């Protein structure tokens, strides 16, 4: 579950922290929030390797472009470069991204689908939990939201995904990008799913395991003398 | 037919107080037939340990490939590669075969030589990174290892305690998988000593 | 549901605002009316990605054309769309209506189906929702209509297309192309549903 | 084994302190064509039960006839047909569940998802689901098709657990249902603005509302959206 | 085409003590990535101190449990109210399952109770009726996560006496009901963390000479 | 199907290979030698798809012979095995992979130790006391697990191999028309006529 | 057309001098002064902004360039040749290092890469 | 892995106890020998349910024969009841590989292999190694007709151990049965984990392992 | 293209006259308006064979109904059509509109899609050609129209359906059902094409 | 695959049948007798799908034995062959046909003549001097087409059969583990131990 919510003086994006292989939870605290540039972040859904690779490549080219032009990078640039790359590979690179950021032009919120299509909105959601998240956004979103209101709305939309979507879970990661300010990355903004103490300590008595052989491993280089 | 379960095998890594542990089974098979019980799946490039499960031809190929790349790194950098940096190199190397990938499940373990901070990571076959605090699992008995680790593990275990936990996690997971077992190895890794132990286990 | 209608003072482009994956509405405020030049616009139907990719290349081609040869004709814009659509027919799912205002040629509409064929028409309809209004549009279209008449004709037409098509919906966006300039109109459900 | 032709979309429902609410839109879609408007998909059985049906409409009309026939049959040689031996929600459900599982097991299913809402004799709220596979389950909130994905998340914020049901009034419950129907109109490409809503209360009985419309919609923000990224006009 | 089968997820666990037995399951019912119910029982009292769960396709599991409940009713009628022994129940369920051999019940069946000597018993079945008596069994989606834990912690597998270096196995012992409940809770807590189809709640049915009692514990709802 | 077995004794490596070449229900030959001498102290036995087997072995033979002339040195079996594995590991992701399974038997003059390597068409390599490819491997492994001893003599190794072939003849459903046996020791590679 | 200059334009002279490299070093000598000093807790690089015209905005011409967040560069000699080297240096830091190891290159290895680009303009056709 | 061979001292029956679902090991304590009657044994290979159900049914049909004819059923007759039943279901997807072993005065020690394909064969030795049925043992070298009962038991136990080690789908424990005149005798269940190490140490075999 | 429209004095049934195999017109003078009772008629779309077989059974069922219970209701005729269509859904491709005049109920229209579902409607359209006139018919239909108005509405509607549909064509057949009796109307291409 | 051969000499019929039972890559038996005595002077050899072969032969054996008891007479081989063919000819159009190929060797006491019949699973029947089923057919046939003589004796027939088996062992790719030979003459049916 990834959402983006535009507000009065900026844009906020949030995501859940679960990655799944089939029905198994691979990572309980995944990071789906990616720095393309200092004030341009995006949230990714779909193939985990694809979203990381595509944000790192464009983030690299955006940094070289920024240095070449002597200008802070623009969201429309990262957007354009991402969609032309994804379109080239005809959806075989399964990267579904919500791209937000503030630049000299103002605050921007876009979404990018793996076939190379983009769209503009005040509120967006993507992934398996998008329908749970969009249901909350369509119920509580208004024009002229404050910063506090937009964080509340964004995290609530992720909670909807965590609770009602099997593909989403664990914690809520938020990133606030306000005009004329530093982007604040709030890693584990909420911790709604903390495991309880086990009934038993499964620490074994020493010598429990049968050992055939033991040996010192040489990790040091060839020695002197 | 499914490349990632022809040969079989498992790897598991865990963090403790000022230490890490990585362990693997020793089986190589052609599906039902067991061929070799000496097929170790854990390799080390300096103080960084890499376990690889999956298609055995790719396990061997990636070991030879990462030995190659870490050797050139050390000659140019004039220092051994660190776990955090090697993790990024594995990811990079897997994603460059996006549309023709190595059928492998790599696991990185090691202690950062400067910060002393224990580090573990796992990857999918195209190089997505799972950087867990607690434990990483890989192979044909990954479901079984997730079950064992999730119940047995507690944080800040001493080296000799962590050994018992990871050993019991591997042994009991392997015994519930047809394509895993035929012996096991456990590496206990501290900042400047590494002990390697072969475990007695059932050979069926 | 997309249409372009040529009237006395120029041309008007109409479209619905719905984008779908299966039965889920991915975007309910979609802008399917896109600028390839100051007074050359297109209506996009089919794949969102394909039409966006094609529209971006055509805008590039006309920006470079303008640099060298000055303002391109609507016919020229249609030709560039056709060239991309025909030569890449095997790999593209795109149905595009090209509408533009010259001062010499006044309002012109060109339609480009899947094949990549070109058809110059007094007006054109396209999209899944277009099939339900073929009968209505053919009976109600006159040449040299006023602006008010042409806005009504499109509003009523897309109103019906939205009603019967699950794939069409949301707001009715329109773009008026005349000598006077470029006007954007929006019509909300409460307005066009009661027609 | 067949394929559904004329189909109905989401049925949504929830429990509240004194009863249950259920709702469904009045559309019969022929694929992408929104062909039949004014199709009623909430079918009341006596004054204590409403059966909401999604999926194939021909199969719905068959089930409608089975229920009409069930009321007739129950009255036969039954002096307490309008009292102690009236049809209970639990009886009507178990019958449909039996039929659904038998039809799937002959590889000729009734291509539907069904929610039975009602109040029992002792005043207990009844709400249970069954579909073309004969799969059954109960929950403080139930929904079919798109409703499961979009309505449940919203309704579960009012009633998350059993203990929340006494704390939920009919005004709060109806508000939640009406909002969920608006969200489904925004986001389901097979929904209509026109819907029916039914309340079954242990005190006030069965209230059936027809020709309800989704209102207080937000579209004004659309005017400010131009192009798919770089377009400014 | 029309597919007559579905997957409703969930996990069931049966442990047999010396003079008791437990059958536990999560209360979560799912289809695909949606949650159908956070509380929908899957462990039933079937009478004659027998608890039964059929886990997999919920429709097939509900039907089978009904048929066995009916089967118990007709045993009493036809055999002068004879108590149905767990071994007799197990054999009856095999015949129920094998009846649909060429259109199987897509479920994993576990029944718990006391044997005729009063010792705790668990029986496990495959979809087509193959059955065997066991000390421990986990069924459903998260079976692969839980069974290895139970092998290690209930049967003391791969555990040796310290100082023997694998020469002498850890002595097998009967666990108390309190110890067994802890293992059940720990197993489900662990399975909930790593399995998307497991969570919401845990319902445990304990069987003793005195009868059948029920314990419920909340699980993570993500 | 084709039988190729390898056993490594105390001081030598013995390779037994079936002499029958069959394509379908036809026996093409009963005296086929499925072996190539890579170097004076290295022998390779191969089984697999028709054409690929000989082409791959002769290609490997040429490369190892080229290395020997260029450096006036014999590559160690470990080195030869690694070269062969890598060629196979390249071929799996090639347009048409070589479908060849090989056994490499060599005597390492530097370590004065015999070595046996099993490599499959994917480039899967292991060092083993005894090895085999195909249906025959299932049976022979279980037999060798019981009887094989690491300090066995060449004569003891031949007797065990003789037992394996006899048991394979009874148990196997296809007629492999006997085996050719070759010994690799310090003195070189010789063929055992009596078998 | 085609680049028909496939041969070296820098060769050894009978005296064992590479003329074009010596002449390049002569161009550097004519260039404005730049310096660098290394302290215990930092490094400083400095140069003069020799403005071609007072009408020219000298702020727009950057002689001191960021290569990575932890590496800066200054030059003496031909400005255009520096500007394209800074572009190639910034890019090679990414392509040959950061896109592989996920961190910026150490000073000595980025220098090694810039050095390689300059060696090739000394031997290539 | 199921093994049944004939010798002077009667019939030796040895089976493993592992059940698998794909690569998943469902059970290590499965009973693959069904005791039909005091003199009759059935081994189970293939579908667990198919073998359990129909061999249990065979025991019922064998019991009825005894009642109706006041005599023990012949191994030939008992085998053919099962073989004729499965032949009716031929092509329906029954998976069954089974050996019916007993001693009767009329026939002496007898082993019949009965298949889900409808194959019924009489032989001195039958072995089912995952998916494969053979007329020879996993070793077959040690097999001579005149063997000690306690010596013959070990061969059967050793033969299951061989297959258990190499075959991924075989393992758990070894169940041993000795069939003679006046009934069969259970020779206990031997865990392969414990057995392997002991056998290795005593026999000096599995040298390729290491321990 | 088939439609049934209920007006003040009763109901009118309209249909085109084209039957096709692929793109070949098998019959260009088809009568798709069929009698199941004196004042109960149906419109047949889908398989020619299926609709003819179903219509024949219904006519039989209503003839036997009339013998025993007197003139059946339009609702009763619709129910018999539904029963055949629903219970044989797996083996039938039939879309039927049932129209009839009672003196008690006046004009009634029932539509039966593929599923075998029943829908009572003020008017109904069906067939491949119906999709093109959904927009037109919804905008132009009023309740309690005159005979002349209703004939015009159907003539104009099917005129459009024929124009855009390859499967529709030929003459426009109509059947008027009132108290006055049963009137057959035919409209030729030269008449309805110039509308 | 399974070898069944038949040769009819001057005064007897000899049947040679392979002794191996194989399913896939497993050999179930090496002493299998693929023959049933239908009557004292009639023998049937069968090859085909597992289960079907024995079930069919035993079914035919029971029917022929029933006829013998009922009439206290032996059916002629011609009559027995016709009965067997007809049972197979019924089975091809049955729900699950018997996949069995048979050779029928009999001595007709009325005509004092030996007869050989070849019947395939379809119910195709011919009377031949020599016959065979499967892959071993093409070889043996051509060999026998050269050596067989109508007035050969039983001893001469056995030598020719001995040659056929020897040549089959070399030429065939599968191991059929030898043959069992049975002679049918006036004195009855006997098994030749030495072969
Ligand atoms: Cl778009
Ligand atoms: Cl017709
Ligand atoms: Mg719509």
């Amino acid at each position: 579950t990834i959402v983006g919510v535009k507000f009065n003086n900026g844009v906020v994006i949030a995501a859940d922290t679960r990655s799944t292989q089939g029905p198994i939870v691979a990572d309980k605290n995944c990071a789906k929030l990616h720095r393309i540039s200092p004030k341009i972040w995006c949230a990714g859904a779909g193939t985990a390797a694809d979203t990381e690779a595509v944000t790192q490549l464009i983030g690299s080219n955006i940094e070289l472009h920024s240095l070449y032009t002597s200008r802070e990078p623009r969201v429309v640039s990262a957007l354009q470069m991402l969609k032309q790359h994804l379109f080239k590979y005809q959806g075989h690179i399964g990267a579904y991204l919500i791209v937000a950021g503030v630049d000299p032009t103002g605050s921007h919120l876009f979404s990018i689908h793996a076939h190379g299509s983009t769209d503009v909105g005040y509120y967006l959601s993507l992934g398996s939990g998008s329908l749970a998240a969009m249901a909350v956004l369509e119920s509580h979103w208004k024009q002229d939201l404050t910063k506090e209101e937009a964080i509340k709305l964004a995290s609530d939309a992720i909670q909807a995904g965590i609770w009602n979507d099997l593909g989403s879970g664990s914690n809520v990661d938020v990133c606030v990008m306000e005009i004329g300010k530093d982007a604040e990355y709030l890693r584990n903004y909420l911790t709604p799913n903390v495991r309880e103490e086990k009934q038993k300590s499964y620490k074994f008595p020493r010598g429990t395991t049968a050992v055939l052989k033991e040996s010192i491993v040489n990790i040091c280089d060839i020695q002197e003398e | 037919s499914d490349p990632s379960s022809i040969n079989g095998g498992i790897v598991v890594a865990m963090t403790g107080k000022d230490c890490v542990a990585i362990a693997c089974d020793l089986r190589l098979g052609s599906q039902s037939l067991g061929v070799s019980n000496k097929f170790e799946k854990i390799f080390h490039y300096g103080h960084v340990f890499l376990g690889i499960t999956g298609l055995a031809t790719d396990v061997t190929t990636l070991n030879e490939m990462f030995r190659y790349k870490t050797n050139l790194y050390k000659l140019k950098e004039e220092r051994a590669i660190e776990p955090e940096t090697f993790t990024q190199l594995v990811s990079s190397s897997l994603y460059e075969r996006r549309f023709g990938p190595y059928f492998v499940g790599p696991v990185v373990a090691g202690i950062n030589s400067k910060s002393g901070k224990p580090f573990i990571a796992g990857f999918d076959l195209i190089g997505c990174i799972d950087e867990a605090k607690d434990f990483i699992v890989s192979g044909t008995a990954s479901d079984q290892l997730f079950g064992m680790c999730e119940s047995l593990y507690e944080p800040n275990l001493e080296p000799e305690d962590l050994f018992e936990t990871i050993s019991q996690a591997l042994l009991n997971a392997a015994d519930r998988d047809a394509l895993s077992g035929w012996g096991a190895v456990v590496y206990i890794i501290k900042k400047d000593e590494v002990v390697k132990r072969y475990l007695k286990m059932r050979q069926d | 549901s997309i249409m372009a209608v040529t009237f006395k003072d120029g041309v008007i482009l109409g479209a619905d605002s719905r984008t779908t994956t299966g039965a889920y509405i991915a975007n309910r405020v979609t802008d399917k009316l896109t600028r390839v030049h100051d007074k050359i616009w297109c209506c996009r139907s089919g794949s969102a990605a394909d039409t966006q990719a094609i529209a971006d290349i055509v805008q590039y081609h006309l920006e470079l054309y303008t640099s060298q040869y000055g303002t391109p004709s609507t016919e020229t814009a249609a030709s560039v769309f056709k060239e991309l659509c025909y030569e890449n027919k095997d790999n593209l799912t795109a149905g595009i209506i090209v509408a533009g205002y010259d001062d010499k040629n006044k309002g012109e509409v060109y339609t480009i189906p899947l094949g990549g064929s070109v058809h110059k028409l007094p007006y054109a309809i396209a999209g899944s929702g277009s099939t339900f209004i073929y009968g209505y549009c053919d009976k109600n279209f006159r040449e040299n209509m006023s602006k008010e008449e042409t806005v009504d004709f499109i509003k009523h037409s897309l109103s019906q297309a939205i009603k019967w098509d699950g794939s069409s919906g949301g707001v009715i966006r329109m773009v008026v192309l005349t000598a006077a300039g470029v006007e954007r109109l929006i019509f909300y459900p409460d307005e066009y549903e009661q027609l | 084994t067949q394929q559904p032709i004329v189909t109905g979309t989401s049925v949504i429902s929830m429990k509240y302190d004194n009863g249950v609410i259920i709702a469904a839109d009045n559309l019969g879609s022929y694929g992408s064509l929104l062909r039949f408007n004014g199709v009623e998909r909430l079918i009341p059985v006596g004054d204590n039960t409403v059966v909401g049906i999604s999926g194939d409409i021909s199969d719905m009309q068959h089930i409608e006839r089975l229920l009409k026939d069930l009321v007739t049959e129950n009255a036969y040689d039954n002096p307490l047909a309008d009292a102690e031996e009236a049809l209970e929600p639990s009886y009507i459900f178990e019958y449909l569940a039996t039929v659904m599982y038998q039809r799937r097991s002959k590889m000729n299913p009734l291509w539907n998802a069904i929610i039975v809402a009602g109040v029992q004799s002792n005043g207990d709220q009844f709400l249970r689901y069954v579909n073309l596979l004969g799969v059954t389950y109960s929950s403080p909130t139930l929904a079919t098709g798109f409703g499961a994905h979009m309505a449940n998340p919203l309704l579960r914020k009012v009633v998350d657990r059993e203990s929340d049901i006494p704390k939920t009034t009919v005004q709060v419950a109806e508000e939640a249902i009406v909002n969920a129907m608006r969200v489904l109109y925004y986001r389901d490409a097979r929904s209509s603005r026109n819907f029916s809503l039914a309340i079954i209360d242990k005190n006030t009985g069965l209230t059936f509302k027809k020709n309800l419309q989704v209102e207080n919609m937000k579209w004004d923000f659309a005017k400010d959206i131009k192009g798919y990224g770089t377009q400014k006009i | 085409q029309f597919n007559p089968y579905g997957d409703n997820g969930g996990t069931i666990l049966g442990i047999a003590g010396e003079d008791f037995a437990v059958l536990a399951g999560d209360t979560r019912n799912i289809t695909d990535y949606s949650i159908n119910s956070r509380y929908e029982p899957k462990v039933f009292d079937c009478g004659d101190n027998i608890v039964m769960s059929a886990n997999g396709f919920a429709a097939d599991g509900d039907a089978l449990v009904k048929r066995f409940k009916n089967s118990v009713k007709w045993y009493h009628f036809d055999h002068n109210d004879k108590k149905l022994s767990i071994n007799s129940a197990a054999r009856n369920i095999q015949h129920l399952l094998y009846g649909k051999r060429f259109f199987p019940y897509y479920v994993h069946t576990i029944i718990a109770g006391l044997d005729e000597d009063g010792k705790g018993a668990v029986y496990s079945f495959d979809p087509v009726g193959s059955y065997e008596r066991e000390q421990c069994r986990a069924g459903g989606a998260a079976a692969s996560l839980i069974m290895p834990f139970l092998d290690n912690q209930v049967n003391f597998k791969n555990q040796y006496e310290p100082g023997t270096n694998g020469k002498v196995k850890k002595p097998l012992k009967y666990l108390s009901v309190e110890e067994v409940i802890k293992l059940v809770r720990d197993s489900f807590t662990s399975a909930t963390e790593r399995h998307i189809q497991v969570g919401d709640g845990l319902e445990i049915l304990i069987v003793t000479k005195d009868g059948v009692r029920k314990e419920f514990y909340e699980l993570k709802r993500d | 199907m084709d039988i190729i077995l390898g056993i490594r004794v105390q001081d030598s490596v013995i390779l037994a290979s079936s002499k029958a070449v069959t394509r379908g229900i036809s026996v093409l030959k009963d005296s086929d030698d499925k072996t190539r001498q890579l170097s004076p102290h290295t022998l390779m036995s191969f089984a697999g798809e028709a054409g690929d087997t000989v082409q791959f072995a002769e290609y490997i033979q040429a490369n190892i012979q080229l290395y020997s002339i260029r450096e006036d040195y014999e590559l160690s079996p470990q080195a030869v095995s690694s070269f062969v594995r890598q060629e196979l590991a390249k071929s799996i992701r090639s347009r048409r992979p070589y479908q060849v399974n090989v056994l490499i038997g060599g005597y390492d003059k530097k370590k004065n130790k015999p070595e046996l390597y099993q490599i499959d068409y994917l480039g899967t390599k292991v060092e083993l006391p005894y090895g085999a490819h195909g249906y025959s491997g299932f049976y022979t492994f279980s037999l060798l697990d019981h009887h094989y001893r690491p300090d066995m003599t060449t004569e003891e190794g031949l007797d065990l191999l003789k037992l394996c072939v006899q048991e394979l003849e009874k148990r196997m459903p296809m007629d492999f028309k006997g085996v050719i046996v070759k010994i690799v020791d310090k003195d070189g590679i010789r063929q055992v006529d009596d078998f | 057309m085609t680049d028909r200059y496939s041969f070296s334009l820098t060769t050894f002279s009978p005296s064992g001098k590479l003329g074009q490299i010596d002449y390049a070093l002569t161009a550097v000598k004519q260039g404005v002064t730049s310096l660098g000093i290394k302290a215990t807790n930092g490094v400083v690089i400095a140069t003069e902004k020799k403005s071609s015209s007072p009408l020219a905005m000298s702020e727009t011409l950057s002689k001191v360039s960021l290569l990575t967040p932890d590496i800066g560069a200054v030059y003496s000699g031909m400005g255009p040749d520096y500007r394209v080297l800074v572009d190639k240096s910034r890019k090679v830091a990414h392509t040959s290092y950061k896109r592989i190891y996920g961190e910026y290159p150490p000073t000595k290895l980025l220098v090694s890469e810039v050095a390689k680009i300059m060696q090739e303009a000394t031997q290539s056709g | 892995t199921t093994l049944a061979f004939r010798f002077q001292g009667g019939i030796i029956v040895a089976v493993d106890s592992r059940a698998t679902a794909g690569n998943w090991v469902a059970s290590q304590t499965v009973k693959k020998v069904i005791e039909i009657n005091p003199f009759l044994l059935g081994t189970m290979a293939g579908g667990a349910a198919d073998c359990q159900f129909w061999e249990t049914w065979l025991g019922s049909q064998c019991r009825l024969h005894e009642l109706r004819e006041k005599e023990r059923i012949s191994v030939a007759a008992a085998s053919k009841i099962l073989s004729n039943l499965v032949y009716q279901y031929k092509g329906a997807g029954l998976s069954m590989g089974t050996m019916i072993c007993g001693y009767t005065r009329k026939e002496g020690p007898t082993i019949y292999y009965v298949d889900s394909d409808g194959t019924r064969l009489k032989g001195d030795i039958f072995c089912v190694v995952s998916g494969q049925t053979f007329a020879y043992g996993v070793l077959d070298s040690n097999y001579k007709w005149d063997l000690s009962v306690e010596d013959a038991l070990y061969l059967g136990k050793r033969s299951i151990l061989a297959a258990a080690h190499r075959d991924a789908y075989s393992g758990g424990s070894v169940n041993l049965y000795h069939v003679t005149e006046d009934g069969w005798i259970y020779h206990g269940n031997h865990d392969v984990g414990e057995l392997f190490w002991k056998v290795k140490e005593e026999e000096g075999s599995f040298n390729n392992v290491i321990g």
